[PDB]
């Protein structure tokens, strides 16, 4: 570890502040880090919380290095500053976040049809590469706008994503909490320590119901009561006794027809057991997408976007 | 990366095995089943080799001539079969 | 933007 | 990413030709011969293995750490002290393989204890480093290694092939130990994991006198590179026969090119 190697590396390196106007105009704040709009001297520049590299940063870097897909976010470059020992990532800018669409409408059917189809194919591709997202929220789904590609939802912010190819330790021994309680699957909420890949299916079903009713289906034992209320109690894994019809009426209250094609898929997406839950590939085979309107690559399909651009903080 | 050859689309031993190192999504693997003990005690992982998996033995004798003769026999028989 | 036959099969990916 | 090796970053960029390895090792060869460099690489691989074994680690994490160590392929050996390369590579491998982050004092104590109990002759003095040095070194390594943190291993193809063959008790230990031994060479940087697994399986079946001609006959793969891998493994085993750590490593590390302050 000598001076000449350091000076040569510094000469080879390029400074992030010397190339991008990341200062100011912060566009997103969260527990993952800070997201800014940046341009060369538009991209989303993300600074990760915490000095040095943490488990989230290491997983992020080791996962999006080798994953490539039209429906999956892809970083273009990474910067590593030694003065303060923190990490900077550079994704392509995604103007519209699904949370913004949900909030603005509080709605074409083909739009939600295509959006669900695209998220299902993306999560199927993710499951193909033998990895678990372990976090699906409406704020983690981003939509391109008025660019070279329209629509084309992108899954991102997979800091909690972990490979499940072969577990050296149980998946719950190093992460008691994997996702927010609004979308926690019943299996892990019942204290399961080894959970399969079906949790993401439950999450996508929950968010699909949220877009169907334009209102959070699950709102706040804090969520177990709501889970039992929304779709009844299972009368047909651990702490079974320690815990101490409704779905149809709940969907009817939101002016959704009980007898339709979307309702059957939504009902079959959410089950109390992992074995009977459908996997990603069978979701596309559901003739729900087949019925008109057929899913589109462009969600807007030529319509003007009424949602405003993301605002600064 | 044109110089390197890829066996991605060439199955190895087609009757019993598929692509050499590409791993499809098997529907009957050990990472999807949920037994009563698997949920409670977590994933049960046991060492691939009983005893010392880390340990590597080099004190056992090797005969390079015998190995070379066997490999020559294998390649000659494969040429004869094809 | 209509793809009748493409609905059944998922996209393989960007690949190389 | 797993399940598709031919599109992963480990194969697209980190598979290097032997010509590049010979060209980039000239700077390290200006002070030591090929034999001394090879012996030094074997010794430091053994040090990494011992350090991983002391911390009660698995085998995949130690293999990943060894692959990370085998940085020196494209950079000079005098750039960073290998005695500090080993613990930081082990720490990064443990961090990335989802095994958990080791403690600071735990890692320092483990390194010092190992160096003082089984490598005292090579290093008469103590281990004079702190955790900040380890952190900055691993940060540099993550910076300049193109952020390729997923390393494939021949273990999965080896288990698949032995399960396909049918025998699992007489052949698996020998194949596993041969795969463990083959990490001393540079084959991991040269050939795909399944070729190494096939070569190790062939060696294991030939050693224990099992008729495997019919099994190897049907499989369709290049049958010339496997011969090269067998030759490399045989050269490893033959050269390891008359090599003593205690008698020589003191002399080689006496000739070690140390970095400047």
């Amino acid at each position: 570890m000598d001076y000449d190697f350091k000076v040569k590396l510094s000469s080879e390196r390029e400074r992030v502040e010397d190339l991008f106007e990341y200062e100011g105009c912060k566009v997103g704040r969260g527990t993952y880090g800070h997201v800014y709009k940046a341009k060369r001297k538009d991209y989303a520049l993300k600074q990760i919380e915490g000095t040095g590299i943490s488990m989230s940063a290491c997983r992020e870097i080791a996962l999006l290095r080798e994953l490539k897909h039209p429906n999956v976010i892809s970083l273009q470059k990474v910067f590593l500053s030694h003065a303060d020992r923190k990490v900077w990532l550079l994704f392509d800018y995604a103007e519209h976040d699904l949370w913004h669409i949900i909030k603005f409408h509080r709605l074409p059917r083909g739009m939600v049809k295509s959006l669900l189809y695209q998220i299902l194919d993306g999560i199927h591709y993710l499951h193909a590469n033998w990895v678990l997202h372990r976090d699906l929220k409406p704020a983690n789904i981003l939509v391109m706008g008025e660019g070279p590609e329209r629509g084309r939802v992108k899954i991102a912010d997979m800091g909690f994503a972990r490979l499940f190819n072969s577990p050296l330790k149980p998946l719950a021994d190093l992460d008691p909490v994997v996702v927010t309680f609004w979308y926690r699957a019943p299996e892990l909420l019942l204290g399961a320590r080894h959970y399969t890949k079906a949790i993401d299916i439950w999450a996508i079903g929950c968010i699909f119901a949220e877009l169907l009713t334009s209102e959070p289906i699950f709102h706040c034992h804090d969520q177990l009561d709501r889970i039992f209320n929304v779709m009844g109690f299972p009368a047909d894994m651990p702490e079974h006794s320690t815990l101490m019809c409704s779905l149809i009426k709940y969907m009817e209250k939101h002016k959704v027809k009980p007898d339709s094609k979307a309702f059957h898929l939504l009902q079959k997406l959410l089950t109390m057991d992992p074995i009977k839950r459908i996997t990603s590939e069978q979701a596309m085979q559901d003739p729900y997408f087949l019925e008109d309107p057929l899913p589109t690559s462009d969600v807007f399909a030529g319509c003007q976007i009424p949602y405003p651009k993301r605002e600064f903080l | 990366a044109f110089g390197i050859l890829s066996y991605e689309h060439r199955p190895l031993k087609r009757p019993r095995l598929g692509p050499p190192d590409v791993y499809p999504q098997d529907p009957k693997q050990k990472e999807d089943e949920l037994t009563a003990l698997n949920v409670k005690q977590g994933f049960n992982n046991q060492p691939a080799v009983s005893g010392d998996e880390h340990g590597s033995a080099k004190n056992v004798s090797f005969n390079p001539a015998k190995i070379s003769s066997n490999f020559s026999s294998i390649i000659a028989e494969k040429l004869r079969c094809n | 933007t209509m793809d009748r036959d493409k609905v059944g099969i998922p996209t393989d990916g960007d690949s190389h | 990413m797993a399940g598709n090796f031919w599109q992963s970053s480990h194969y697209l960029q980190w598979i290097l030709d032997k010509q590049d390895l010979l060209k980039e090792r000239q700077k390290d060869l200006k002070f030591l011969s090929e034999e001394e460099y090879w012996k030094l690489q074997i010794f430091f691989t053994n040090v990494i293995q011992a350090l991983g074994e002391h911390l009660k680690l698995r085998q995949q994490v130690i293999a990943t750490a060894t692959v990370y160590f085998k940085f020196y392929a494209r950079y000079s050996l005098k750039s960073i002290d290998p005695v500090l390369m080993a613990p930081t590579c082990v720490f990064l491998a443990s961090k990335v393989e989802e095994f958990g982050v080791v403690s600071n004092t735990r890692l320092i104590a483990a390194a010092t204890s190992v160096l003082k109990t089984r490598f005292s002759y090579a290093f008469p003095k103590e281990f004079p480093y702190r955790m900040n040095h380890i952190l900055e070194c691993e940060f540099y390594l993550l910076e300049l290694m193109d952020c390729c943190l997923i390393v494939y291993h021949p273990y999965r193809p080896l288990l698949q092939y032995v399960q396909d063959m049918g025998q699992e008790d007489m052949l698996l230990p020998l194949a596993w130990r041969i795969v463990n031994d083959t990490y001393r060479t540079d084959l991991c940087l040269l050939y795909p994991p399944f070729m190494i697994a096939l070569a190790c399986l062939h060696v294991a079946c030939v050693v224990q006198q099992k008729d495997a001609r019919q099994w190897f006959a049907e499989l369709s793969v290049d049958m010339e590179k496997i011969l090269e891998i067998i030759r490399v493994i045989l050269k490893l085993y033959e050269q390891w026969k008359n090599f003593d750590e205690r008698k020589e490593m003191a002399t080689i590390l006496s000739k070690m090119p140390k970095p400047k302050p």
